[PDB]
């Protein structure tokens, strides 16, 4: 039972119901594929973001936009959480909230290459 | 209640027949065995499969399945209580000879007109 | 608590034909008591009572 | 994308990938024979959450031969034009929420596959 | 005018920052300071954070692409114009920057979202011919199978035979 | 459920399953067998070595990926076993009799992967490669109905039944 | 033998709606209602009709 405001106007609720609801990657992921880029500047994909920020392997998982807003987070939080989690250990590098593909790019410096897979898991 | 059950009045019961003659008719056609086949010619092909066995491979199913009815339509190879299955969706034929397949008989309509004529 | 299932390959009884979501192909008695009832609903009617 | 296993050419056995530290690029060996080759796709692994299939590759034009499959006239083919046509939703499990259906040409030597 | 800074991590943000307002040439048509702006945007963007750590870098880098971004040249312009001041700029959040095909976009989702989180209102047939005897209205539904009675505002259930 | 047709001996059942959870390892409990093994081990003890002959035994077309990225875990999981000895050697160890010597965990081994399972296709002397085949399909349609693809088997289908009447009985 | 042809004009008229929800779902147009998916809210409203 909604105590504040918000039990009166839905808009209010909704954040209530999305804080109250458990929310993970895989509900706002939508595709995750792992390259080996030599060079961080090479970028094999065309994506202008990387040069702008700036190990022989990167995860580009790019997130969905309806789920992303059903859900009100940004990318902020999340690259947040996903550093703390892990620790000072990786190095996630956001994309800006004006593109149209909200990709990432999830690096990580210091039987490595099982490594990713078990850490995107 | 539900786990007792009777048969229909129509209700009939395969007595059970062998494999051999359907396995030499349709050994005679252009059949490829399973023993000798590119693994690469599974993809655009039926699989064909007799009481559960999975054995030779065939290119034309739209036309095996037609000889096939026809010729237990006959009755000269093939008993009335096989059955023949068109899976579409997959290219799958299992055929089925062993006794206690429930089956009944139905009439058979080729167009939109019976073949039980007057006569 | 659902309707008449689809017990062959989508399709609830050979009579039907597939992906026919219709009233009378999945369960709904348009009959009476008293008018008789076609074999499929009857076939339904079954189905409930057990 | 996607990305497929591609067998060894002495021992046909699954080639893993491997970082050359070296000269810096992907390379895949086998364990069993020393066998290399340099790539060329640049990707190892893709995952698709959403599974976004499209379900007309999965369709084949032999199911334009199905005596229990309904059909209709007024969404006739592209290629050769024929009037009669098929139509059924996807057919297969996990459909996440669509009955969206797949019209199939019910035509010989045609087997065209559309949707609307 | 935004104080001099002699730390040179200060000042790199700053050029950075002044680069990217350059982008597109606004700033000639508008005749505004991009020096100047930029120096302000470094100085609020400081003073939120108060320390050059990883915080105050990605803070810099948001702000840097979202004035360079091509998708949505408005922001930018607005910036440049004075419409947004450098401070609400080095204040305001990923959503707030967004264009306004973006903002839009991200307001139906959001609003789409709201409304299929929702449950379905339970049916019946609404009436105010049965009085509701845990709140003395009027309004409320009925439904038969007995009737049930639901109280439309008291919401008193009842049936009757 | 396997039985060649009314034989002396008793019909068998051959549950090749898949692990839920690395993720979707694929596994088999064989007649004579407490534990399990996995199918591609199984696979190389039956007489294939060579993997493109495994994979175009289990999967028919390699034009599909998306069906190859499932089947790559269990087949990364057993690598240490490319000869057929070593394999026939591991399968025999969880024989319900283990052989104290290694000659008769091979025999025994054989004999269960020639007699107890899949007797419906063949139980002759040289009968291995359309059982390779057949546990392929198995693999194959346990794939496709793990994508989706194919709706699962009714358990309650009639089609899936058979009737024993006086005579089986007798 | 009034009644009856009540009873058949509001069956011939359940049916239409029906047919015409059917319609509908498969070009899609049918929204999914909030808190079901697609086939949850058709059959529902199928279920309510
Ligand atoms: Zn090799
Ligand atoms: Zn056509």
């Amino acid at each position: 039972f909604l105590l504040g405001q918000s039990a009166r106007d839905a808009e209010r609720a909704k954040d209530i119901l999305c804080r109250l609801e458990h929310t993970t990657l895989r509900k706002v992921t939508a595709n995750t594929a792992i390259y080996y880029d030599p060079n961080p500047q090479s970028t094999v994909v065309a994506e202008d973001q990387e040069w702008v920020n700036v190990s022989p392997w990167l995860l580009r998982v790019e997130l969905d936009r309806k789920h992303m807003t059903d859900r009100k987070l940004t990318m902020e939080q999340i690259a947040e959480k996903i550093n703390a989690g892990f620790g000072d250990d990786l190095n996630c590098i956001f994309n800006d909230d004006n593109a149209e593909k909200l990709v990432l790019r999830i690096r990580i410096m210091n039987d490595d290459d099982v490594f990713l897979r078990c850490i995107e898991s | 209640v539900g786990l007792v059950k009777n048969l229909a009045l129509m209700a009939y019961i395969s007595v059970g027949s062998q494999p051999s003659p359907i396995l030499e008719f349709l050994e005679e056609w252009s059949m490829e065995n399973l023993e000798e086949i590119s693994p690469a010619a599974i993809a655009d092909a039926t699989k064909i499969f007799v009481n559960g066995c999975w054995v030779g491979i065939h290119k034309d199913p739209e036309q095996l399945m037609n000889t096939l009815r026809k010729l237990r339509r006959q009755m000269d190879i093939i008993v009335s209580e096989v059955s023949m299955i068109r899976d579409i969706r997959e290219r799958e034929i299992r055929i089925y000879t062993d006794a206690g397949r429930i089956c009944r008989p139905l009439l058979i309509v080729e167009k939109q007109k019976l073949l039980l004529k007057k006569r | 608590g659902k309707r008449i299932p689809f017990g062959f390959k989508h399709r609830t009884l050979p009579h039907f034909i597939k992906d026919d979501y219709g009233p009378e192909s999945r369960g709904f008695v348009e009959n009476s008591y008293l008018a008789g009832l076609t074999p499929t609903e009857f076939f339904f009617h079954a189905m409930g009572g057990r | 994308g996607f990305v497929g296993i591609r067998f060894c050419q002495e021992c046909n056995n699954m080639l893993y990938p491997k970082e050359d530290k070296e000269n810096r690029i992907l390379l895949y060996a086998c364990r069993n024979c020393d066998y290399q080759q340099e790539a060329d796709n640049s990707c190892i692994y893709v995952n698709k959450i959403t599974h976004e299939v499209d379900e007309l590759t999965q369709i084949i034009a032999d199911v334009s031969q199905d005596p229990t499959l309904p059909r209709t006239e007024d969404h006739p083919c592209q290629k050769c034009g024929h009037k009669e046509a098929v139509f059924f939703q996807s057919h297969s499990a996990r459909a996440e929420d669509a009955m969206r259906l797949y019209y199939v040409c019910t035509a010989p030597h045609c087997g065209h596959r559309w949707t609307e | 005018r935004a104080p001099s800074t002699s730390d040179s991590v200060r000042l790199k943000c700053r050029e950075m920052l002044a680069a990217a307002l350059r982008t597109g040439d606004d700033y000639i048509a508008i005749g505004a300071d991009e020096e100047e702006l930029g120096s302000q945007i470094e100085e609020a963007i400081y003073q939120e954070i108060r320390n050059t750590d990883m915080k105050y870098k990605n803070r810099v880098r948001s702000r840097i692409s979202n004035l360079k971004d091509a998708k949505n040249p408005n922001l930018r312009k607005n910036v440049l114009c004075g419409n947004i001041p450098p401070d609400l700029f080095a204040r305001m959040t990923a959503e707030e920057m967004a264009s306004d095909e973006l903002k839009e976009m991200r307001k139906n989702l959001t609003k789409e979202a709201i409304r299929e989180h929702q449950m379905a209102k339970t049916g019946g047939t609404q009436t105010d011919l049965f009085t509701c005897g845990k709140c003395k209205k009027k309004n409320c539904t009925y439904t038969q199978v007995t009737t049930f009675v639901v109280c439309n505002e008291c919401g008193n259930r009842w049936k009757f035979c | 459920r396997s039985c060649l047709e009314n034989s002396s001996r008793p019909t068998s059942t051959i549950w090749v399953s898949m692990l839920a959870r690395i993720g979707q390892r694929i596994v088999a409990t064989l007649p004579y067998i407490k534990q399990e093994v996995p199918i591609i081990i199984v696979f190389r003890a039956l007489g294939f070595v060579s993997d493109r002959d495994i994979l175009e035994h289990i999967i028919y077309d390699f034009e599909d990926p998306e069906m190859m990225e499932m089947v790559k875990p269990s087949l990364d999981e057993a690598f240490v076993i490319q000869e057929q000895n070593v394999a026939l050697n591991f399968i025999g160890s969880r024989g319900a009799k283990p052989g104290v010597t290694k000659e008769k965990r091979i025999k025994y081994a054989k004999e269960v992967l020639q007699k107890e399972m899949l007797p419906h296709v063949g139980v002759s002397d040289f009968c291995e490669t359309k059982k390779a085949y057949f546990l392929g399909y198995m693999v194959h349609r346990l794939l496709l109905a793990a994508l989706g693809r194919r709706e699962l088997d009714d358990r309650d289908h009639y089609g899936n039944k058979r009737l024993d009447l006086a005579g089986p009985l007798l | 033998s009034k009644t009856y042809q009540d009873i058949q004009n509001t069956i011939k008229k359940a049916k239409q709606d029906v047919i015409e929800v059917i319609e509908k779902a498969h070009n899609n147009e049918l929204e999914p209602t909030p808190g079901n998916t697609l086939r949850q809210t058709f059959e529902n409203q199928v279920n309510r009709i």
